[PDB]
């Protein structure tokens, strides 16, 4: 984990470092963004729409491939920091009326070109864990499509090693085929925080063009 | 304050443990069994 | 008479080329007339995975020269200093990570992305610059 | 090490890690640059960490007078623990050529605007002021420059030793000249009774196994000399050896196939279905008083003064044997007996000590239908692992190393041997999911020794395996063979410099590691490289916690360290908590002063440092040191007592000792932890 | 179920080395453990909950109870054998030393109303330390017997009516 | 829980109507119920089970007793409140009013060691029928309410060390 880059070779640590590199995209995933593989394609969010958006916190934050350079919180206390202009969490409703009232904050994404659904990748900054509250959060990763309600995946608990938490699709042969549209996730701690969400596919054939 | 508030048992600054464990469980914790005494760290 | 078992898959996982099915039980009375497996009539998934207007933006430098506005218009927008970028996509495919600029591309008459370059903002200033003093900011 | 940052302007405090644990007797060359935009760090040349958030200057130049520079510590008393030699600021950003200019120039350094401070220690009140209520630190002298090659390799991610580098074993596969005819003195250990009429294993046996065992290795320039010593004691002889089966499961209810006996009684009656022969399953001293019946017959008490079953390393003990110019075969019968004993590896701590050797069946040696598993376990005492071993014994897939592919520093760290999985069957195995990444081997190696196979089809080693037991007779086990013959410098020269007319080379020190002549009958085998001499614990005790005088002798707390994981709980460490019975609850360490080992060294030394391998401490503390007290005993009796210091799972304690002039002998740690796992000691001179 | 062993000795030995001797802290922590030894905490809550019932030597004896109990039961779990039979041994051999050192026949003829009428069926069936606290009261004082068996018979018509209606003479 | 609607009175029904009134098969479908009315099925299998210990009177009392029960069982559930006192107390004058009218006591003296040593203190105090005929075979003759006492206070030696420890004596 280094390299070296002059004729006497001066060497320096590439993987704390801010800037990727060629050889860096296929064992650096914490600086190079998901590593897609070959077989498949990512596509990220395009036109994200929130529920609880406010002046501190906007709904635009989600659109694009987000920066992996953001570690993960350990026990965050307190989020006044300048976490906003790089992720989104719900900044209308505090700590004690989120814990007392158990309300609900959703995130509905949209995207742009409407594609199979192989896999749907959530990256967010933190897990949510409180310092005092110990309790796992468990959010819930739906999907939607044209013309038609949902196709349900589950949930997922949250883990720091696997920042971008990859939900695999799942879904029967015997049924037809549909082409996803958009991505809603639901959760009810305030503490989740999402840096954004995108959708595997494939880039070898589309089946739905072809199943008509 | 006549008995010198038995011994400073009732006020969390001046107890060893650094808590308070009243004799009846029944007592609330702000009412008759509460510290207050101002010579204290509560003020 | 026929049961139908729907093959899970998960699409992660690359496809397969079935070739025998395994009927196992312990029950003796179990009787049998013919096994099927149903796949795709149409395609094999093993082989296959073998004029837009000008666009204006506030506060940034429009230095490119697409002279001819058609499918495939390759344009530049990047802020100018003190002023981030913001980006609102509309259409895309694919995202790169350009840094302080972007690329903005005609497709079917409209840009693929509405970029906007909002300017900073500094924080109201509450302690952590003067020791015990009053702010009041006349213009934001 | 870290490096933190927050300006007047900013609103969050940014810190910069490192990439690694820190070395805690190496000389770092620290940097830290700050430019405006990115801040670096540089560990000893080479940049570390580089974060771009802080921006802007430090300060407001108004406040210049109000900003203060503290040295080895703040207003919190954060205080540093080691030595500074060149300290140097500059007024501004220097890139990475800059920074190996000024490791290369060291201090000699002339006047820059640029540069604002450089100091280097010889008037120290000149620039500098200490606390008025504190002291100054003390002055003393130390090079920086000491060695222009480094002469220290580490191993590989799953090695152990010096020969397990990569470029270390290649230098005994290229080359012959270090494959010379090697004869290594073993011995055979004959327990008989006092008639001298019956053995442990028959004389035809012992004849046939050492023709067997040379017939094996002439062709690998290896001989054995065998000396057998016979050893007559009707106490011994008598009762059940065993060696796979462990103390602790004797008196736990948990069944384990290790312990299953007449002998034993069934693992105490833990092991049968149906939970005198039968009434003894744990008659309270009935049956094992020698005035009523015999020991060996119905007693099976862990805490007997006389029993039944043995444990190899009580017979060890009992025996005091040595294995500094000999190996040591020792036999037991066991429940198990698919493989023989746990043999000792070169790395262990026990590799030349009384407690090691290679552990027997003695109802197999010397039979021709198992002769070979001899064989097999002279290559575990020769640093050779099993060719499954990067595949079945995987712990979990996401290990270090596993081989998949054939390598040097991985697996069995041999080219020659294929990865495969634990198979019993000869030739190449089926496909299965048992492996985690691979279906399909080829070319499987059946015919090595390290496979399970039976004996007909294991018939010789790869010449891969035979470099690292070449290598391992000349760095562990040197004062096995008789031949006065040295050991080589197992690396080329390098060249570090030149000119026009000379050429400036240096070379590494032989691969033993000793840099004096060996001597017999001394402390040459302990010297380093400058007369300094460096030892560990030879004799360590502890008090017992439930009882008042018990003095129990402690054994793993004496050698050298020897720990995988410098963080997990382990069993090769002392503990206060492990001195107690399996059946009986711990008691807490006393208040004032707590529990303490002793430990002992085995030449009394005028110390210079003192380090301790702690390995695990509890995750909370009452106070801020794990270790209460340290007290350093003398050959006067005055106890120099040194207060408590914080330890590290990973880092070992070091400790500089200051005006010591009496000689130590031993050490004493007064620790409150219950849960403090103290691993060895050493006292640098 | 014969070891302590199945309770980690060590996660209830740092809650009785963290917890403290005045409340009832540690037998809050000595409740969870393998052996069925329940009921230390309840005799001490039930205790501190009608303190309000004792005069001062009842309240002065109650907290000196409860202060020996929680120094011998911090003091003598050091080393011990583990096995249930002995934790019994062991709890009821300091139950009894320290009950017996502080009076209680004192407090049973002084207020023996209180004390009588605070033990509830359920609750000392199934408990070990409440049986040995019933006994020790019992041949405390021959009033109080007769008091706590009138209680007793007063529980056996609300729970149980095998031994109310079998051998309620006895000769 | 104080209804029997929770468990369906046809199936109940079928079974009853279907099974004989000379086995236990009745009490064999009666003893799966809303109410705890279990334990007529036990005292069914246990007559049953130790009827050789008895003589010719004892086993014709067993046949007498069982028939009459049965008959009655089968005769009085068909219009009866469905709430479970009222269940309780028809099934103890059913069984009162059965092992009244045969002459239990005479079965007793006749042979009272068996009735007194085949009984388990395991089953007797959660079951109700089992407390119904203890507590009327008492009343029978003073040595059988002596051995029965006795083969309590061997139990209580047995299984609870309570109520032998705390008024062994009475007065
Ligand atoms: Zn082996």
């Amino acid at each position: 984990s280094f390299n070296c880059i002059d004729e006497p070779s001066r060497c320096y640590f590439h993987d704390g470092d801010g800037v990727c590199e060629e050889f860096e995209q296929k064992t650096s995933i914490k600086d190079c963004g998901v590593y897609t593989p070959q077989g498949f394609l990512d596509q990220w969010a395009s036109n994200a729409s929130v529920s609880h958006q406010d002046q501190q916190c906007p709904g635009w934050v989600i659109i694009g491939q987000p920066a992996a350079s953001q570690v993960c919180r350990t026990k965050v206390i307190d989020l006044s920091e300048g976490i906003s202009q790089h992720a989104w969490y719900p900044c209308t409703i505090s700590y004690p009326y989120s814990q007392l009232a158990q309300t609900t904050f959703w995130l509905r994404a949209y995207f742009s070109q409407p594609m199979v659904a192989a896999a749907v990748i959530v990256h967010l900054v933190t897990d949510g864990t409180y310092y005092g509250d110990q309790k796992q959060e468990t959010i819930s990763v739906q999907l939607l499509d044209t013309k038609d309600q949902s196709h349900d995946l589950g949930l997922h608990v949250l883990s720091c090693r696997n920042n971008p938490l990859i939900i695999p699709v799942v879904h029967d042969l015997s049924q037809p085929f549909y082409h996803s549209q958009a991505v809603r996730v639901s959760f009810s701690s305030p503490l989740v925080a999402i840096s954004g969400v995108a959708l595997r596919s494939f880039d070898n054939f589309d089946p739905v063009t072809l199943s008509s | 304050a006549f008995c010198n508030y038995d011994g400073g048992d009732c006020c969390t600054s001046t107890v060893k443990t650094k808590k308070v464990t009243p004799f009846p469980m029944s007592c609330d914790l702000q009412g008759d069994c509460a510290c207050r005494d101002p010579q204290a760290q509560e003020h | 008479n026929p049961l139908i078992i729907p093959v899970v898959h998960d699409l992660s996982q690359p496809f397969y080329h079935s070739q025998a099915v395994r009927v196992s039980f312990s029950s003796p009375l179990v009787a049998i007339s013919g096994v099927a497996l149903r796949s795709f009539d149409n395609f094999d998934p093993v082989t296959l995975s073998s004029d837009c207007p000008e666009l204006a933006v506030e506060n940034a430098s429009l230095n490119c020269s697409s002279s001819d506005r058609y499918h495939g218009a390759q344009c530049t927008v990047s802020c100018r200093t003190g002023y981030v970028l913001q980006i609102r996509r509309d259409d895309e495919l694919i995202k790169s990570q350009t840094g302080p600029s972007v690329t903005v591309t005609c497709t079917e008459g409209k840009w693929n992305k509405q970029v906007a370059c909002e300017p900073v903002d500094c924080s109201i200033p509450d302690h952590h610059q003067v020791y015990a003093a009053s702010f009041s900011c006349p213009e934001g | 090490y870290f490096f933190s940052l927050k300006t007047d302007r900013a609103r969050q405090v940014t810190t910069i890690n490192a990439h690694r644990s820190y070395l805690p007797g190496q000389w770092v060359y620290l940097a830290a640059t700050y430019d405006g935009q990115f801040m670096k760090l540089y560990v000893n040349g080479a940049q570390v960490a580089t974060s771009g958030e802080q921006v802007g200057g430090i300060f407001s130049p108004l406040t210049q007078k109000c900003k203060v520079l503290m040295l080895g510590g703040s207003a919190l008393n954060h205080n540093y623990r080691g030595y500074i030699e060149h300290f140097s600021l500059w007024k501004v950003a220097r890139t990475q050529r800059e920074i190996l200019s000024d490791m290369e120039t060291h201090g000699a350094h002339t006047a820059l605007p640029q540069l604002l401070l450089q100091e280097n220690w010889d008037n120290v009140k000149h620039a500098w002021s200490p606390m008025k209520d504190g002291s100054s630190p003390k002055v003393e002298f130390s090079n920086a420059h000491g060695f222009l090659l480094d002469t220290s390799l580490e191993p590989p991610l799953c090695g152990q030793t010096l020969c397990d580098n990569t470029e270390v074993i290649a230098s005994y596969n290229q080359l012959s000249s270090f494959r010379q005819p090697k004869v290594v003195r073993y011995r055979v250990v004959n327990l008989y009774e006092d008639d001298h009429k019956n053995p442990t294993v028959t004389r035809e046996q012992v004849d046939f196994q050492h023709h067997q065992l040379a017939e094996a290795f002439k062709q690998y320039n290896i001989s054995w000399e065998l000396d057998v010593l016979e050893v007559s004691n009707s106490s011994l002889r008598r009762r059940l050896i065993l060696a796979n089966c462990d103390i602790s499961k004797i008196g736990d209810e948990n069944c384990d196939p290790e312990c299953n006996h007449t002998l034993t009684g069934h693992d105490g009656g833990d092991c049968r279905h149906l939970r005198d022969m039968d009434c003894n399953y744990e008659d309270g001293g009935e049956c094992c008083d020698p005035e009523i019946t015999n020991v060996t017959q119905t007693c099976f008490d862990p805490d007997s003064p006389h029993r039944a079953y043995l444990d190899v390393n009580e017979l060890k003990n009992i025996l005091k044997l040595d294995g500094s110019t000999h190996l040591n075969i020792f036999f037991a019968k066991s429940s198990e007996e698919e493989l023989a004993g746990v043999a000792t590896w070169p790395w262990d701590k026990e590799a030349l000590m009384h407690l090691g050797g290679i552990v027997l069946n003695p109802s197999f040696y010397g039979m021709p239908g198992h002769t070979h598993t001899m064989i097999h376990e002279i290559g575990h005492s020769l640093g050779l692992y099993h060719v499954f071993r990067g595949i079945s014994e995987i712990q979990s897939c996401s290990d270090p190393c596993m081989e998949t592919e054939p390598s040097f520093e991985t697996g069995d760290l041999c080219n020659d041997t294929n990865p495969a999985p634990k198979h019993k069957s000869c030739g190449d195995p089926g496909p299965g999911n048992d492996t985690c990444g691979f279906h399909s081997f080829f070319n499987t190696p059946y015919n090595n020794f390290m496979s399970y196979a039976d004996d007909d089809c294991t018939d010789s080693f790869t010449p891969n395996q035979v470099a690292r037991m070449h290598c391992y007779l000349d760095l562990v086990y040197q004062g096995w063979q008789p031949s006065r013959k040295p050991a080589p410098v197992a690396l080329a020269p390098q060249v570090l410099g030149h000119t026009t007319d000379s050429v400036t080379l240096e070379w590494f020190p032989p691969i033993d590691g000793h840099f004096f002549e060996r001597e017999l009958g001394s402390a040459c085998h302990l010297c380093l490289e400058g007369r300094i001499l460096v030892q560990y614990a030879s004799n360590a005790s502890s008090p017992m916690p439930c009882s008042p005088s018990g003095h129990w002798s402690p054994r793993e707390a004496e050698g050298h360290p020897d720990v995988e994981q410098p963080c997990k709980s382990s069993v090769r460490t002392w503990s206060p908590n492990s001195a107690v019975n399996p059946h009986t609850v711990p008691p807490a360490c006393p208040e004032p002063q707590g529990c303490y080992l002793e430990l002992e060294f085995l030449y009394p030394l005028v110390p210079e440092s003192l380090t301790i391998w702690v390995t695990f401490v509890s995750t909370d503390w009452d106070s801020s040191g794990a270790v209460n007290d340290i007290k350093l005993l003398a050959v006067s009796g005055k106890n120099i007592s040194l207060g408590p210091q914080n330890v590290f799972c990973d880092v070992p304690l070091t400790i500089r000792l200051w005006d010591v002039g009496e000689e130590v002998y031993g050490i004493q740690i007064y620790t409150l932890d219950e849960h403090l796992e103290i691993d060895a000691a050493m006292l640098t001179s | 179920k014969g070891r302590l062993s199945l309770q980690n000795t060590a996660e209830i030995q740092h809650c009785l080395v963290n917890a403290g001797d005045v409340g009832c802290g540690v037998f809050e922590c000595f409740e969870n453990n393998s052996c069925e030894i329940r009921g230390l905490h309840g005799i001490c809550m039930t205790f501190l909950h009608n303190a309000g019932k004792f005069d001062a030597q009842g309240k002065s004896f109650i907290k000196d109870a409860l202060k020996c109990k929680a120094h011998a039961l911090r003091h003598r779990f050091g080393c011990i054998s583990r096995k249930c039979p002995a934790i019994r041994e062991m709890v009821s051999q300091l139950q009894r030393e320290c009950y017996l050192k502080h009076d209680l026949c004192a407090a049973a003829q002084e207020n023996t109303r209180v004390i009588v009428e605070m033990i509830h069926f359920k609750d000392l069936l199934l408990h070990e330390p409440y049986v040995d606290l019933v006994n020790l009261l019992l041949t405390c004082g021959e009033e109080v017997k007769e008091a706590i068996t009138h209680s007793v018979q007063v529980q056996c018509e609300q729970n149980w009516g095998s031994l109310c209606s079998i051998l309620s003479f006895c000769t």
